[PDB]
């Protein structure tokens, strides 16, 4: 039933369809009568559901499309490791990581870029990167350039190998539908092999290669003296001297005498004092534990041998009193719509990516990461934004599933139909929460801003005045500090020093210290929840009311993406499921841009800084977060006006491009306001008068010009609005820490 | 760093016992124990096939590994 | 409430009457001996100004027009 | 208790020379298993009675959930 | 196989019993009967509140409503208002609380003079509430809210100010 | 009005206070088979074997539902307008023929014999109460 069925020679491989544009769609295949045909050519290129009503052809296109995408990611990664080999200071960073900055680029000696090739240490003049690959490759044990050179070539070979697969599958050997619908086989294979065995094999690296290499390097031996990884396998005397657990061999493993391997499989639960980062042995014990869990977890499902569940069975049983049939029918939707799968995967993968960034800063998992304050903010800020984008995509495809693939027969009194039937109560109460919080979250800032201007500093919501202490977070914080003793007693240190413990000092820099929570930190956590709630209100409303509304009952027939119904009914503007996503992106932004500042200003103020040998820490901004982060003027004064001094003064230095990129984004941003505020009606009339001038001089175009569509105008704006916003704070974050 | 273990024959007894719990837990619970790969005797092995054998034995090792280590505090 | 005016350039496509959600329009026989039919707007109180008919009419400029006017519960589409 | 290091409550018991309703020879333990008669009163140790009803209430609550009251479990 | 899988379709299963029902017998209606809306506990509480209690005059309803609100509104002005740390802190709460009662009574009589449409019926309160469907009933309600609201705030002032003597 | 209500548990979206006070609507149709159909406002419902009836807030929901019924090949959809006093009028089709198909009984109304470009300028009809389109 999970057999492999493959069609042979589905489609040829001729070049003629390249010459024929718009072949995928019938309307576009006719010809380009107007300029909107051009914009529609791109907007429908990847929408395979519109090209064909056949699910099998859609699935084959998607499966092959992923392979070409992996080629891009591998090529992007293969070039990263390549720049580390040739155009980089990696070999110098290894010997002196603290006092040498990481660089991987060399601008050429032309019109005047050469100032950007600044002195980053190690005899290399180049741009100071912030991706942290130097910390990654060091954890991988890559101690020379040739080891780095060989890895780049393998990615390109792996890249073309992925590319050959999509050709082999779409043109020569196409799997049929039933091969794709075997979700049970898919989950087992990915859980056990991709996630399980991939983690298990990586533990083989940590145990044989990285931890011996890292344990030597941090002990003071030069990279010249460090043996290569292969020598550890052949000669075990070098390894046994570092990790004596290997003298027993593999016999303690099978005899369950796993205490013999305690030397190199630890539960220290803390950062290495020498190199700011988690212990490599803890990361070896990490992956080995998780691989067994993933290997075990994948045998749950049936796959042709009668041993395992049917996901259809489990869902149907989970009905209850309040939910009539519960999860009956979801397996059909999930197995008959790619959009539903994309919605679940995007939404949780995006929430996953946000969860990574919160972990990576508190417990740095690489050597010499926390000392590089530049990398931590850029690494934190990057993933925080990626997850926000993907979560919004999850709501979009949730609506596309509804307008397109929702069958009322399947969804009859199930958990989904029962949700659509009381959508008004869900939104009305969520509307109340958004108004409740926005008053009592932002209004408190206004009250403090009003009182501090009135000259009444005792009436503010502050630490000295009326205080709103996060006792529940202070409560949970205290448990993790006292955990290593009582709960999970095998741990020596607390899980993260962010919760509590003692200041860890790598060189002169503090890697991590306890993050105290006060009224100012109370005043920001809810601002995220408030902005997150509104983002859900816009997006959730888009999913439920996409099919119908009291204003429009036939919203489904119009489609997921339509601008309006018309002027009447008071106005039907931005009513589609598409336009909800267009609005949610602005709130996905405002939800997210405060998160990166709450991380940026706090860590500079309370955590990041320089420490003296005596034990006195001098933070970067000196505790200004406590009293200034409770008023809107303090953010404008102490965070935006103050920290942006390096950017504007970056001209005539290596950071001068950040001053340009910080500024060019402001242009691109306001350029967005053209398309959001305006409307097509003005622009087509203006183009009409301009067309007359070309008719006069006989320069009239054959493809008759047309203004951008209504949905496109909203689309082009949010593209600029976000690109101008993110690119602005991108350079501000870079130039501030790269100087500080 | 837990203390060493010497691989006594008592550990072999616990593993055999832990399997027998899984096997009794398997037959009374598994819906489709029979499978395509058939075993030589349909009495000494019951209605189980080669998949159900590896399944019941595998869950037994999980329990036996937990018990042997759990008892070894 | 609204006023839907139908002009002389109709040709009897029957597309306007189909696109109307509220059934404001109707195709009636025209006294023209060789004119097959022509549209009408008998129940104008139920017009909801969505301009779907204006999008449907295929004349060079629209034989049918919907001029906005005094609003009411029906025209504003208020179920409440 | 909530941590789980329950043995602390039985650390310092009432000495044999304890005089009832006084602090002479007293202790701090609230649960013990001395298992015998108080010397002075010629009666059972009261700390055991506190420990006594604890273990019984745990079994009784555990014993209660056998049946199929409304939810189907039992 | 477990019996839980077989019993999912049977109506004897505790799952299949449904708590939610349509509003009344007509499912076309807007509301949905829920244990929050239509439980006997909530129905008893809401229907017996002063706004819905049977056999009460409009003046008696506002007095019960006002005495509660007057007693409630004293707190925020006293402890959290200005002059909260002073000898006259409790006095400022009495004036500010009565201030809202005047503004609240104004809105009541103001809403009253404008012809109020109706008092609606819902699942929690099936019958029409009271004679709140006329200017005369709402006006008497407003005058009663004023008397109770001024009295309730005075009571909270007397107890709060003289709490130490009560101890 | 005679018919069986489609079977659905209920929904927040539906009739509101307007229905009691102002012109609730009702749609009627006869089915050959009991089928699952999406309601005009949220959810799904099962039509009965014959003579279905559904109470509706706005006329737009009924005609929008009728287009869905035509997918199931049910063309005998009838709509009514129910005032609070109980007055029910055969509102959607005034005569048995549908609006699309011509019938002799009907008469043209709001027909402008002029072309649209031949309309007068508004300055010619200012301070008169006349409108250009009239
Ligand atoms: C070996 C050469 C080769 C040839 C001759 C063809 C030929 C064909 N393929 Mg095919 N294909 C190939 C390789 C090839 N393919 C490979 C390697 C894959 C795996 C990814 C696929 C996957 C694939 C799919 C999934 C589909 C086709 C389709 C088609 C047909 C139409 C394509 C067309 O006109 O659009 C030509 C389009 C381009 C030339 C643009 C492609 C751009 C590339 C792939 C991505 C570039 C990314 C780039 C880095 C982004 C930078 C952005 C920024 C810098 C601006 C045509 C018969 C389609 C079809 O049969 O329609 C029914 C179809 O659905 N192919
Ligand atoms: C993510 C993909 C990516 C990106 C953005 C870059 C970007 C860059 N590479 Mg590069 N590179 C990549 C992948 C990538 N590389 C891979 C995968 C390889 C191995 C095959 C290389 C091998 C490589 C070499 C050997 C060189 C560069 C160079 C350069 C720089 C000049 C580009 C140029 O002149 O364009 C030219 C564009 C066209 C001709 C079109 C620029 C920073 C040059 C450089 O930095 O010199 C100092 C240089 O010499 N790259
Ligand atoms: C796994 C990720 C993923 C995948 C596979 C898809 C796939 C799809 N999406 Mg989708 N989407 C995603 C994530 C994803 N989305 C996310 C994260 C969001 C939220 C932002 C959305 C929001 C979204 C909307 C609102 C819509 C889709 C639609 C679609 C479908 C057609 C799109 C199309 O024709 O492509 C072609 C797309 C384009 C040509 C747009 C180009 C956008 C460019 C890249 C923006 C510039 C960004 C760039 C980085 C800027 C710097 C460089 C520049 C200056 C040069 C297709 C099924 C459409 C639909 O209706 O589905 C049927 C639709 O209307 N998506
Ligand atoms: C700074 C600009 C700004 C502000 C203040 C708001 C405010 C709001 N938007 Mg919003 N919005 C904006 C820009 C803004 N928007 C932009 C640019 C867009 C386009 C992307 C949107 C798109 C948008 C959508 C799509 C949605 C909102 C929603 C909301 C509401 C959320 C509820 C809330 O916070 O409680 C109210 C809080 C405030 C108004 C904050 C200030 C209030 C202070 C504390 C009190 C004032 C003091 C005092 C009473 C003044 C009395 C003076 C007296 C003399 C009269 C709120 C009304 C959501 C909504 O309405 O649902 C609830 C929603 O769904 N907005
Ligand atoms: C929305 C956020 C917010 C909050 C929480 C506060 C809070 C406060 N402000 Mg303030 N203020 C705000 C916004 C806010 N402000 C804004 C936006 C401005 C600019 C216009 C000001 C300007 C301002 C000034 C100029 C002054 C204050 C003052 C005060 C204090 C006294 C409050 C008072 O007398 O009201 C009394 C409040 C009430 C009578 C009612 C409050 C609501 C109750 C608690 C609702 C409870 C609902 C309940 C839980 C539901 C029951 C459920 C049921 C089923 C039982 C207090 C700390 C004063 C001060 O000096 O501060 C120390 C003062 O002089 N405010
Ligand atoms: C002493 C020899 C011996 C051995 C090695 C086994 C071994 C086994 N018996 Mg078994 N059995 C035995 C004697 C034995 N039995 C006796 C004496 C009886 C009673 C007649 C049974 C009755 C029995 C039943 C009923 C079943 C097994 C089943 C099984 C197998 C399932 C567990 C597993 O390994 O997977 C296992 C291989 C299985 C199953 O269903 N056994
Ligand atoms: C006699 C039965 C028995 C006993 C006394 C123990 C005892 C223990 N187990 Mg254990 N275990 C058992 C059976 C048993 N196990 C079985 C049958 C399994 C298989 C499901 C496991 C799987 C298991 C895991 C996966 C873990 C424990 C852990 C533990 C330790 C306590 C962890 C905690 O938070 O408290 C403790 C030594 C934990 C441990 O030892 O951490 C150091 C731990 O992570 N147990
Ligand atoms: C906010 C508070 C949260 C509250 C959450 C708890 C709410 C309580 C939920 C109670 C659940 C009731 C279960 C109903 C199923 C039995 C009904 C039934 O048909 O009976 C199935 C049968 C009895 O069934 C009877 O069978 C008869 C024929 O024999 C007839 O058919 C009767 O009609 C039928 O009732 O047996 C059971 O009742 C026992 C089944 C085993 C139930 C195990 C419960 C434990 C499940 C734990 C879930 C595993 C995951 C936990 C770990 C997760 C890790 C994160
Ligand atoms: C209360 C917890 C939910 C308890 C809960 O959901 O109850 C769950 C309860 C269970 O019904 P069933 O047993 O039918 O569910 C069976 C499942 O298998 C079906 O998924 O259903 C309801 O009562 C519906 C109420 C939903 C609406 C409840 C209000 C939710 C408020 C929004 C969430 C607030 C989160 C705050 C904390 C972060
Ligand atoms: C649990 C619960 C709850 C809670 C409750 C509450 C919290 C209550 C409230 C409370 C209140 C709110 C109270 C108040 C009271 C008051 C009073 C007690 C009053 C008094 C009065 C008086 C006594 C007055 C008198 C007078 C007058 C009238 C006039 C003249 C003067 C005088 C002063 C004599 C609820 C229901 C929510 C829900 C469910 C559960
Ligand atoms: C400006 C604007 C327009 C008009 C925008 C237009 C017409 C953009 C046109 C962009 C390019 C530059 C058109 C020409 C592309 C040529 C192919 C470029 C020449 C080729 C060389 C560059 C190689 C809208 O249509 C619109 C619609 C709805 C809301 C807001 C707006 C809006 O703000
Ligand atoms: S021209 Fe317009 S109004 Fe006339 S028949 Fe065609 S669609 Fe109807």
């Amino acid at each position: 039933k999970a057999r492999v069925i493959v069609d042979k020679d589905p489609v040829p491989t001729s070049f003629e369809k390249w010459a024929q544009p718009g072949h995928f769609d019938r309307t576009l295949a006719r010809g380009p009568k107007t300029t909107t045909w051009i914009w529609n050519l791109h907007a429908l290129a990847h929408d395979f559901d519109t090209h064909t009503s056949d699910l099998e052809d859609i699935s084959r296109k998607i499966f092959a499309a992923h392979f070409g995408h992996l080629a891009v990611v591998t090529i992007w990664l293969s070039g990263m490791i390549f720049h580390g080999a040739k155009f980089s200071n990696y070999e110098a960073w290894l010997s002196d990581p603290l006092n040498v900055r990481p660089s991987a680029q060399v601008v050429w000696p032309i019109v005047g870029q050469d100032i950007l090739n600044g002195d980053v240490g190690g005899g290399f003049h180049g741009i100071q990167i912030t991706s942290g690959l130097f910390q990654v490759w060091r954890g991988w044990g890559i101690t020379n350039s040739f080891q780095l050179y060989c890895t780049a070539i393998g990615g390109l070979v792996l890249a073309g190998l992925f590319l050959f697969a999509g050709w082999f599958h779409y043109h020569k050997r196409a799997p049929k539908l039933e091969w794709f619908q075997n979700v049970e086989s898919m989950l087992n294979h990915h859980l056990q092999v991709l996630l399980g065995c991939g983690s298990l094999g990586w533990a083989g690296h940590l145990i044989h290669v990285s931890a011996p290499i890292n344990k030597l390097m941090d002990a003071g031996v030069a990279v010249k003296d460090i043996p290569l990884p292969h020598e550890f396998i052949l000669n075990k005397s070098l390894l046994i001297d570092l990790f004596p657990g290997f003298a027993a061999g593999l016999t303690p493993f099978f005899t369950l005498n796993w205490g013999q391997y305690a030397d190199f499989l630890t539960f220290k639960g803390g950062l290495n004092p020498v190199t700011g980062g988690l212990w490599m042995t803890d990361i070896a014990h990490h992956h080995l534990a998780i691989a067994v869990v993933f290997i075990i977890a994948g045998h749950q499902y049936r796959t042709n041998w009668g041993i395992g569940h049917s996901i259809k069975e489990i869902l149907e049983n989970h009905k209850g009193p309040f939910t009539g049939e519960g999860h009956k029918g979801l397996y059909e939707n999930l197995t008959t719509s790619w959009h539903a799968q994309l919605a679940t995967n995007l939404a949780f993968l995006g929430s996953l990516t946000i969860i990574i960034a919160h972990h990576m800063y508190a417990m740095p998992p690489y050597p010499y990461l926390a000392t590089d304050y530049a990398t931590q903010l850029c690494i934190f800020t990057h993933h925080i934004w990626i997850g926000g984008f993907l979560i919004v995509g999850g709501a979009a495809h949730a609506a596309i599933f509804m307008v397109r693939d929702y069958d009322p027969v399947v969804n009859q009194n199930n958990v989904l139909d029962r949700v659509i039937r009381h959508r008004d109560a869900i939104i009305s109460h969520l509307n109340w929460v958004c108004i409740f919080l926005g008053f009592h979250s932002f209004g408190l800032y206004i009250h403090n801003d009003t009182m501090r201007a009135l000259g009444r500093p005792q009436d503010m919501f502050s630490d000295t005045a009326i205080q709103l202490q996060p006792v529940f977070a202070q409560w949970v914080q205290n448990l993790h500090t006292l955990a290593p003793g009582g709960t999970a007693p095998n741990a020596l240190e607390p899980v993260s020093y962010a919760f509590g413990g003692g200041v860890l000092a790598v060189g002169g820099k503090v890697a991590m210290m306890p993050i105290a929570l006060g009224t100012a930190d109370f005043l920001i956590h809810h601002i995220h929840a408030f902005t997150i709630h509104v983002t859900v209100l816009i997006l959730l409303k888009g999913v439920l009311f996409a099919r119908s509304s009291r204003l429009i009952p036939d919203k489904a027939n119009l489609g997921f993406r339509f601008p309006c119904d018309g002027p009447g009914r008071g106005g039907t503007c931005q009513v589609s499921g598409w336009d909800h996503v267009f609005l949610g992106l602005f709130w996905m932004y405002n939800s997210l841009s405060i998160v990166i500042f709450h991380f940026s200003w706090k860590m500079q103020s309370d955590v990041w800084g320089t420490v003296d040998a005596a034990g006195n820490v001098s933070h970067i901004t000196g505790g200004n977060f406590a009293q200034s982060a409770i008023t809107i003027n303090g953010w404008l004064r102490d965070f935006l006006w103050a920290q942006a001094s390096q950017v504007i003064n970056s001209y005539g230095s290596a950071l001068s491009a950040y001053g340009l990129m910080f500024l060019g984004a402001h242009f691109v941003w306001a350029f967005s306001l053209m398309f959001l505020f305006s409307g097509r009606g003005y622009w087509q009339e203006l183009i009409e008068s301009i067309v007359w001038a070309h008719n006069k001089l006989k320069v009239a175009p054959a493809i008759q010009p047309r203004a951008l569509s209504i949905t496109q105008g909203r689309a082009v704006g949010v593209a600029h609005y976000l690109l101008g916003g993110i690119a602005t704070t991108w350079a501000f974050f870079h130039a501030h820490i790269l100087s500080v | 760093a837990t203390t060493p273990l010497e691989w006594s024959p008592t550990v072999g007894i616990i593993m055999v016992i832990a399997n027998v719990i899984a096997i009794t837990f398997g037959r009374q619970t598994i819906k489709y124990p029979s499978a395509e790969p058939a075993l030589p005797s349909a009495k000494f092995f019951g209605g189980f096939g080669a998949p159900a054998l590896l399944a019941t034995t595998a869950f037994g090792h999980i329990l036996g590994v937990g018990l042997v280590l759990g008892l070894h505090n | 409430s609204h006023t839907v005016k139908i002009y002389d350039t109709c040709i009897g496509c029957t597309q306007c009457v189909r696109a109307c959600p509220t059934d404001v329009l109707e195709m009636v026989p025209w006294d023209g001996c060789k004119a097959a039919q022509v549209a009408s707007s008998p129940r104008t109180e139920d017009c909801v100004g969505c301009k779907r008919c204006e999008t449907a009419c295929p004349t060079d400029f629209l034989s049918i027009r919907v001029y906005l006017g005094a609003e009411t519960t029906r025209s504003m589409g208020l179920a409440y | 208790f909530f941590t789980g290091n329950w043995g602390v409550y039985a650390q310092n018991p009432d000495t044999a020379g304890h005089i009832f309703s006084t602090s002479q020879g007293a202790g701090t333990a609230i649960l013990t298993f001395l298992g015998g008669f108080h010397p002075q009163t010629e009666s059972l140790w009261l700390t055991d009675m506190a420990h006594h009803h604890l273990a019984i209430a745990v079994l009784f609550i555990v014993a209660g959930h056998m049946y199929r009251t409304n939810f189907g479990i039992g | 196989a477990q019996a839980v899988d077989a019993s999912k379709n049977l109506p004897s299963d505790p799952r299949n019993r449904e708590v939610v029902f349509p509003a009344g017998r007509d499912p076309q209606w807007g509301n949905l009967e829920t244990p929050v809306n239509a439980s006997p506990l909530v129905k008893w509480f809401i229907n017996n509140l002063p706004a819905y209690r049977p056999g009460l005059t409009p003046f008696r309803r506002g007095l019960e409503v006002g005495m509660a609100h007057g007693y409630f509104l004293f707190g925020p002005f006293a402890k959290l208002g200005p002059l909260r740390d002073a000898a006259n802190a409790n006095l400022a709460g009495l004036l500010g609380a009565i201030g809202l009662v005047v503004l609240f009574t104004l809105a009541l009589s103001l809403y009253a003079n404008s012809n109020p449409p109706t008092a609606l019926a819902s699942v929690t309160v099936p019958n029409p509430p009271d004679a709140f469907q006329s200017k005369e009933g709402w006006n008497n309600f407003a005058s009663a809210f004023l008397i109770g609201g001024i009295g309730g705030a005075v009571v909270a002032y007397f107890l709060t100010s003289n709490l130490a003597l009560i101890q | 009005l005679s018919g069986k209500t489609p079977l659905f548990a209920g929904s927040t979206g539906g009739l509101l206070t307007k229905a009691v006070e102002e012109e609730k609507y009702a749609i009627t149709w006869t089915s050959p088979k009991a089928q699952v159909f999406e309601l005009p406002t949220g959810g799904a419902a099962t039509m009965h074997e014959g003579e279905n009836l559904l109470y509706i807030a706005r006329k737009e929901y009924g005609i929008a539902l009728g287009g869905q019924l035509r997918k199931f090949k049910i063309t005998n959809y009838k709509i009514y307008r129910i005032l609070p006093s109980g007055e029910t009028t055969f509102i959607h089709p005034a005569d048995g023929v549908f609006p699309e198909k011509v019938n002799a009984g009907r008469e043209k109304v709001r027909f402008n014999a002029r072309s649209i470009g031949e309309n007068p300028n508004p300055s010619q009809v200012k301070f008169s109460g006349k409108a250009t389109y009239d």
